[PDB]
RNA sequence: UUGGAUAAGGUGCCUAAAUAUUCGCUCAUGAGAUCCCAUAAAAGGUGUUGGUUCAUAUGAACUAGCCCUGAAAAUGGAUGGCGCUAAAGCGGA
RNA sequence: UUGUUUUCACUUUCUCCCCGCACUAAUGUGGGGAAAACUGGCUUUAUUUCUUCAAUUAUUUUUUUUGCUGAGGA
């Protein structure tokens, strides 16, 4: 209830969706960097390990890029701790382009804006 | 576009889709000839473009008119003119292209003998409902003060018999030469004659 | 009621302006899209501007809508059914050689001649020139005999 | 298949329902038959309606079902007459429209195309109900009364569209446009 | 999967029986509201 | 007869460009036979010359020749974009390329 | 937009139709007429043996489906005015200046004097293939007579009006030459 | 800085990119053509395109799209220009 | 007060018959009647390389031709 309310006073700046496993893994595997420094000094590195990983996060027992993709898909129990360490993902401009950002994805006319449920993933596919 | 220089017959064309493509050509270094500009069509009637060039003489810098706008009446001066319009001639690079631009009445002696291109992305009878109005060139340029048609009309009639008779000998020549290949075809070797019979020549 | 002898000439040199319609079963020639330069069967017609053609197994064109601007209309026509389906259209146009009689006029040589020549390696790309050649003085010795 | 050719409406089958509450512990669920861009749009556009309807909210309501209906025969042609109710710039008007073609989609697309061409209405001013297929006996429309002839044939007075490729600049001579 | 093509066609038949129903019933008030 | 051709002939555009802004990085050739984005795929690789002449001398010879690489096409009918080692002078607008089939 | 829409016209016995790119020709004992319709879209079939032409418009919209009606009207004009020459029957009306009328070259140019006494001479042509004259029965009419029905009216509609009145009251000053009858010869 | 890919906006020429595809509408003897933005109304039309409700394929009454009238200013003139009507205009896809 | 059940009306013809009997856009046609069943649909058995095995999504594995870049020196 509570990111979701925060999520609809920010809709027509950002669209959303539901990700898949496959674009989990994608999405980790070749643009997933990680803070890894001290707290407050985090410095974002590329995983390319399982080192850092396993250093900060191996107290919930999630030393591995996989457990990471799982705690992500399946909303697990360490999934916070999993989403803070992971520094924010900076995409790429979409291969084919966008529709309009001006409009809302549920718009008849095109548009981007909104919840785009499932439809997401091929976004992020062409962004990533 | 690759060629020395392109000769374009304008008859049965569309004035502006005409100088659109002849601006391109031109400004990437293709030297064209734009010939018979009296037969260039324009879409809308013949009084409606007779108004929109009335409009176009009424324009004049009334401080000094030879400054002003110079108006030209002849229907190859007119194209020259809407390709200039369409082509950055403030520029070296555009005036260049601009002088490597030639426009024609009729057929002249050294465009009348060699062949004459069309576009058709341009052609009147490709572009324009049959329905709807369209005005000819050279009579709108008539009606504003041109008082050459008729002079450019008995020039293209002798232009067209001598076209004709070319035309005659060549048909002779083409049905001879035609006779003399298949009289050929015979004396060379039967593998060769295969060759030729497969891919069609 | 029968026409004698005057229906067979007067209708045959009727001549009329407009031939090869949009009937079912008339033959034409894709033009535009992923399917350019392949034959097909109009089937029926579902607007105006859309209609449906099945090139049969034969061609390679599946039975799919168009719009009628993109075809190029043939001379020959089938005598297939409204309603016919791809089966009895196969049958049908193998039974008629409709294909095989449209590979003899002008144009269907000019595409068959024009694919093999596309297809051509460059030995017989040279072999055409080595013929060409030998035809040339064939040519040309006649040529002057006859003066 | 040509994606220049195809177009994006699909039919949606969409079942909804309130959550439950102390008051009613079973509410009447609701279904509904949408044309849509996707599966997202046509929720959307469900939910709309329930709100629109009845007295029911995204925010207090349930998805049972959404899943896309296929045409049976994609490739059969039949006519449909499609009911519908749009607001113009000094009103809203109900108007029945008749189309033929092959898929309850590609007669939607039709009637938004036809819609915007000849009244200017946006898809956003369209409310669509009750499109059916309708025998040709019940057809109204003379436009399509006069494709329903025993025998249908016409020329094809259409000027060629050729592929990029050989809609070349210069042409030697002059092509026809009566070519059939 | 003979038997879920059955229930499958099924449902799908009884989904367009309630639609044509749903229609059928609209006509027939609007036609009572004619009068 | 002789001085076999064996490359295909393409003229130079502009630069890579919009309106008002240019960038003489890429330049923008065309290609003698190609008018489609497939067909302009299939020379991509390619080695361009742009081979002009001199007023002088500079190595006992009158000519000399500026090389690039065809990188990718550009637009939909047949346009493609060139990198060359230095930028050619936009007095070569216009003028003829080289598009050889090597490699 | 009807898919095909047609209209036959009945050739009479005694002229020969030929029908060419919309070129018609028509010939008659009366002469022969010749009219360019390529300024519509138009199928048309000539039936020599059978008599008759058809002309038929393929995709044609109401404005256009309009010109199937007059074309035809147009045909059968022709046919009508090349077996029977379309008359056009005139009288010259009169308050107090009787107005003399001269033809000359051959019945053209009809010369019109003292219409309201103006003394000045008021002369128009005939247009190519008309024939003006004086009636042999009323004193006051005149015969504007030819194969084309075109040529004819707008000749008497000529006449009439190289003889319009001004700066009276031309509901009072009645004075004129006005088409009375058209029929044929 | 080097490559890539996009936003806004565009792809007839000026001007890089579609004389792209697909479906309708519109002919203007002062057509129309991107928010701000560079004016237009009441009232009309037997122009044409769809709809609605009444009367045995006819007569009416409405309705709303584009078009037209209403619509006059002073240096010569501006959809930015050329020009464009099987749009290069309008509404979509 | 929802289900359940019933009626007719729905197709091709390069078929036949009558009327207009050549009247059509037409190498046919308009109106009025019959015919089976080629066509179209369904029910069984064998096959899917004669032919098709699509499309979308989820989940995976490759592939053609190629642009740019080479920081560092443990």
């Amino acid at each position: 209830k509570a990111t979701k309310e925060m999520l609809k006073i920010v809709e027509p700046y950002v669209t959303y969706g539901y990700p898949t496993l496959s674009t989990v893994r994608k999405l980790l595997y070749k643009r997933g960097y990680v803070r890894v420094g001290k707290v407050r000094r985090y410095a974002r590195k590329k995983i390319q390990d399982n080192a850092d990983i396993s250093k900060h996060l191996g107290k919930y027992n999630v030393h591995g890029i996989e457990d990471m993709v799982y705690q992500l898909y399946t909303c697990g129990p360490v999934f916070k701790k999993v989403n803070n360490f992971l520094w924010a993902f900076k995409l790429k401009p979409p291969r084919k382009g966008f529709k309009a950002k001006r409009h809302a994805f549920n718009e008849p006319r095109p548009g981007d804006w909104g919840n785009r449920e499932a439809h997401i993933n091929e976004l992020i596919n062409r962004m990533i | 576009m690759y060629k020395k220089e392109y000769v374009i017959d304008c008859k049965g064309h569309l004035l502006g889709r005409l100088a659109s493509l002849i601006a391109k050509e031109l400004l990437n270094g293709q030297r064209i000839v734009a010939v018979r500009c009296e037969d260039i069509n324009i879409s809308g009637s013949l009084y409606r473009n007779k108004l929109k060039y009335q409009e176009f003489l009424r324009l004049r810098t009334n401080t000094n008119p030879k400054k002003g706008p110079l108006h030209l009446r002849e229907p190859s001066k007119i194209l020259w003119r809407c390709v200039r319009g369409m082509l950055p001639h403030k520029t070296y690079k555009g005036q260049l292209a601009l002088k490597k631009l030639k426009v024609c009445v009729g057929m002249p002696y050294p465009y009348d003998k060699k062949k004459k291109y069309v576009l058709p992305s341009a052609l009147r009878a490709f572009r324009l409902k049959k329905h709807r109005r369209y005005c000819r060139l050279g009579t709108l340029s008539s009606r504003v003060g041109w008082n050459y048609d008729t002079l450019v009309k008995k020039n293209e009639v002798l232009r067209k018999q001598v076209s004709k008779a070319y035309y005659k000998k060549k048909v002779n020549n083409l049905n001879e030469k035609k006779e003399i290949k298949t009289e050929a075809l015979n004396l060379i070797n039967p593998e060769q004659r295969q060759v030729l019979e497969n891919f069609g020549y | 009621v029968e026409l004698t002898e005057e229906e067979k000439l007067y209708i045959s040199k009727k001549n009329l302006l407009f031939k090869r319609f949009v009937e079912p079963g008339r033959l034409c020639l894709i033009e535009y899209g992923p399917y350019a330069g392949k034959l097909c069967f109009i089937v029926d017609i579902v607007t105006i501007t859309r209609v449906i053609v099945d090139g049969a197994f034969i061609t390679g064109v599946p039975r799919m809508v168009i719009p009628l601007k993109r075809l190029k209309l043939l001379k020959e026509r089938i005598k297939i059914n409204k309603n016919c389906k791809s089966g009895f259209l196969r049958k049908t146009v193998n039974s008629t050689k409709v294909l095989e009689e449209f590979n003899n006029s002008k144009l269907g040589k000019k595409m068959i001649i024009k694919k093999k020549r596309d297809e051509a390696t460059d030995f017989e790309r040279f072999q055409v020139y080595f013929a060409k050649r030998e035809l040339k003085k064939k040519m040309t010795t006649i040529k002057n005999k006859k003066n | 298949i040509d994606n220049s050719l195809n177009t994006n409406i699909h039919q949606y089958h969409i079942v909804g329902r309130a959550i439950p509450t102390a008051k009613d512990k079973n509410p009447n669920v609701y279904r509904m038959c949408i044309f849509a861009k996707n599966d997202t749009n046509a929720k959307s556009r469900f939910w709309y309606f329930m709100k629109k309807i009845n007295k029911l909210k995204k925010s207090n309501g349930e998805l049972l079902a959404c899943e896309q209906i296929k045409e049976r025969f994609p490739l059969r042609v039949k006519n449909y007459g499609v009911l519908l109710r749009y607001d113009s710039r000094t009103g809203t008007h109900n108007m029945y429209k008749e189309f033929r073609d092959t898929t309850k989609e590609g007669a939607i697309a039709q009637l938004y195309s036809e819609m915007a061409g000849r009244h200017r209405a946006r898809a956003s001013s369209i409310n669509i109900i009750r499109i059916s297929e309708i025998s040709s006996s019940l057809v109204r429309r003379p436009h399509i009364k006069q494709l329903l002839k025993r025998r249908l044939r016409f020329p094809a007075l259409h000027l060629p569209t050729l592929q990029k490729e050989y809609r070349k600049k210069f042409a030697s001579k002059r092509p026809s446009t009566y070519r059939m | 999967k003979q038997i879920q093509k059955k229930e499958l066609q099924k449902i799908n038949h009884d989904y367009y029986k309630g639609v044509a129903k749903a229609v059928k019933k609209k006509k027939k008030r609007e036609e009572k509201k004619a009068k | 007869l002789q001085a076999v051709r064996l490359y295909e002939k393409g003229v130079i555009l502009g630069y890579k460009r919009s309106q008002r802004n240019q960038d003489p990085n890429f330049t923008l050739i065309s290609i003698k036979n190609v008018n489609t984005k497939k067909h302009a795929q299939f020379y991509v690789g390619k080695r361009v010359a742009y081979v002009y002449r001199t007023t002088k001398h500079h190595d006992g010879v009158k000519i000399k020749c500026i090389w690039g690489k065809v990188c990718r096409t550009h637009g939909n009918s047949g346009v493609i974009r060139a990198k060359f080692k230095t930028h050619i002078p936009p007095k070569a607008f216009g003028d003829r390329v080289r598009i050889l089939m090597y490699p | 937009k009807t898919i095909v829409s047609t209209q036959k016209v009945l050739i009479p016995e005694g002229v020969k139709v030929a029908i060419n790119a919309r070129k018609v020709t028509v010939s008659g004992k009366y002469g022969t007429l010749r009219r360019s319709f390529r300024h519509l879209p138009i199928d048309i079939r000539l039936n020599k043996l059978k008599k008759y032409i058809k002309v038929v418009m393929w995709f044609g919209v109401p404005d256009s489906l309009a010109c199937i009606r007059t074309v035809c009207t147009h045909l059968k004009n022709m046919f009508t005015g090349v077996t029977k020459k379309f008359l056009y029957k005139m009288r010259l009306v009169h308050a107090h200046f009787p107005i003399n009328s001269n033809i000359v070259d051959n019945n053209t140019r009809i010369e019109i004097r003292n219409y309201l006494g103006e003394k000045s001479v008021r002369f128009v042509k005939a247009l190519p293939g008309v024939v003006i004259e004086k009636s042999p029965n009323v004193k006051d009419e005149i015969y504007v007579s030819g194969a084309d029905i075109e040529n004819v009216s707008l000749t008497a509609a000529l006449i009439h009006q190289s003889v319009l009145c001004r700066n009276k009251d031309i509901r009072k000053f009645l004075d004129g030459i006005y088409v009375s009858e058209v029929t044929t010869v």
